[PDB]
């Protein structure tokens, strides 16, 4: 029954500050526990960025790269701790874990004993505004069929932030379904593709419509993949 | 200041075969032991593995081990499981632990035959070209393994810095790649040519293979 | 190179309702920690029942500095069972230590 939920993420602009939360549940902070942020970018490592002792003293420790611009906070009375993000940077953009470190009964317990973790909240540092996705079908031509498979798909072009869902005739072709990473372009927008592969002989027999849903643009789109005349 | 290194960067296993991921510290860690092994699922938070400095009573089954001490860490899986594969980190702990790190992670993959990619190849549609931008897209399906360079040529130009790719996960029926290259011009500059040509370099070709149109000609 | 605490004896037999005292000793290392006695239950859970920075669980620190009392007031026979205490550092190094585990009796 022991949790740790992160929230507070969102979209903030380069420069500016965030202010995280992290709610434990099922617990107290009297003593025995300290309470991490661990962060990790799209597609990189993890790394660490500070802890605090929950409990009366409060001590905290902080990465060497982290001091002077994060701070870590803490509110026994709720619970929560805290991570305050200064002079926000690009490079900022990250999933933020709160992770638990301390006990009884284990022996040992250090800040490398990080056995309990939320689900983590994402963090967009961009001066780039909230833009639905242009769908654009990626047609199934001669150029892209072999051995009876034919390939089709959508693209999912110039939206922003994060996330877009893709799916296929409203979830009913699942297999053979293939949704790349979303790439970050110059623009500060993002684009992604999502393919299908389907046999030959289906085309002209059988309709495609990838179902694209962006909702921090409450965009919804159904767009209809058929071969080229 | 402490710097740790996580090697290799990514492996190729079978399931039963032994792997090993080294970690190698800067300096001692604390007591010559505060270091732990993370594993991490996509999508998912990571899961702690191993705690060195007390052995944990949790659920590693007996595969799982780990063995070092001072500044060389290693995590052994003696029989790999399906359920194995996934990225796993060190995390080392320090005298101050201002310096506490994890290394840059180890991501263990499915080994199998090497594989010779299918590459399709998608020019813009014709509801983009109204918009005044072209994209062309280039699909490389069902390889092995991941490394694979691809190259956009305009009218035998090679292009640089107008593209960009990304690639799935291991395919769940076969183990294999896929790969998504978007070239993307102005619609003037798309409709200033004519070839339009993805040429792909991988393990599995004895020599590159180009995919190409020519815009105007279906 | 770990140095755990000690939880003096690994046996106190006493008779119920008689002051039943463990020791346990953290060597040094008196500039920033916390002292917890804990007793197992049944399925090997740690409850906490006292801590030095603080009735029937005492817990006092002696003349030595490394030295502390864990005392029990008016022992029972459901009292009765089996102990540690827990060494909190919060620096210069954040450390969890455990004692190994002592027998009550009684």
């Amino acid at each position: 029954e022991q949790q740790l939920v992160e929230s507070g993420g969102g979209v903030v602009q380069p420069g500016r500050s965030l202010r995280l939360s992290c709610a434990a549940s099922g617990f107290s902070f009297s003593s025995t526990y300290w309470l991490s942020w661990v962060r990790q970018a799209p597609g990189k490592g993890l790394e660490w960025i500070a802890a605090i002792y929950v409990g009366s003293s409060g001590n905290t420790y902080y990465a060497n790269w982290a001091k002077g611009r994060f701070t870590i906070s803490k509110d026994s009375s709720s619970t929560t701790v805290f991570l305050q993000m200064n002079s926000l940077r690009a490079e900022d953009t990250a999933v933020y874990f709160c992770a638990r470190a301390g006990g009884a009964g284990g022996g040992v317990y250090t800040l490398t004993r990080l056995d309990l973790w939320g689900q983590g909240t994402l963090v967009t540092v961009s001066s780039a505004s909230t833009k639905g996705p242009s769908v654009f079908p990626l047609a199934p031509s001669s150029k892209s069929t072999s051995g009876g498979t034919a390939a089709l798909g959508c693209l999912v072009k110039d939206y922003f932030p994060e996330p877009v869902t893709v799916s296929w005739n409203s979830g009913a072709l699942t297999s053979g379904v293939h949704t790349f990473p979303a790439v970050l372009q110059s623009s500060g927008l993002y684009s992604l593709s999502s393919v299908v592969t389907v046999p030959s002989s289906s085309l002209g027999t059988q309709t495609y419509i990838c179902n694209v849903n962006h909702k921090p643009s409450n965009t919804k789109v159904d767009k209809k993949v058929e071969p080229k005349s | 200041a402490a710097q740790l290194t996580q090697s290799p960067s990514s492996l190729s296993a079978s399931v039963g075969d032994r792997v090993t991921i080294t970690c190698q510290s800067s300096q001692s860690v604390y007591n010559n032991n505060d270091l732990a092994w993370y594993q991490q699922k996509p999508g998912k938070p990571p899961k702690l593995l191993i705690y060195t400095p007390s052995s944990l009573t949790s659920g590693v089954p007996s595969r799982f081990s780990g063995s070092g001490s001072g500044t060389d860490f290693t995590l052994t899986i003696s029989s790999l499981q399906p359920e194995d594969f996934a990225t796993y980190y060190c995390l080392g702990g320090y005298d101050d632990d201002s310096d506490n790190a994890f290394g840059g992670g180890t991501k263990v993959e499915i080994k199998r035959t090497v594989a010779a990619p299918s590459v399709f190849i998608f020019p813009p549609s014709d509801e983009q070209l109204k918009s005044g931008t072209a994209s062309v897209v280039c699909l490389l399906n069902n390889f092995y393994p991941r490394e694979a360079k691809v190259q956009w040529k305009v009218d035998n130009a090679l292009q640089s810095g107008n593209s960009q790719e990304s690639v799935t996960e291991q395919d769940s029926k076969d183990s294999t790649y896929s790969l998504s290259s978007t070239l993307t011009l102005s619609k003037a500059d798309y409709e200033k040519h004519k070839v339009y040509a993805c040429e792909v370099t991988h393990q599995g070709l004895s020599s590159p293979v180009t995919k190409s149109f020519n815009r105007g000609e279906c | 190179p770990w140095n755990p605490p000690t939880f003096s004896p690994a046996l106190l037999v006493v008779t119920e309702g008689d002051n039943a005292t463990f020791t346990c000793s953290f060597s040094n290392t008196s500039e920033s920690f916390v002292l917890n006695w804990y007793r197992m239950s049944p399925s090997n859970q740690t409850d906490k029942l006292a801590a030095f920075p603080e009735s029937r669980f005492r817990v006092t620190q002696l003349p030595n500095g490394r030295d502390f009392h864990m005392s029990v007031v008016r022992a029972r026979r459901n009292d009765s069972g089996t102990y540690l205490c827990g060494a909190i550092s919060l620096a210069p190094k954040a450390q969890i230590k455990e004692s190994l585990r002592a027998e009550l009796r009684v």
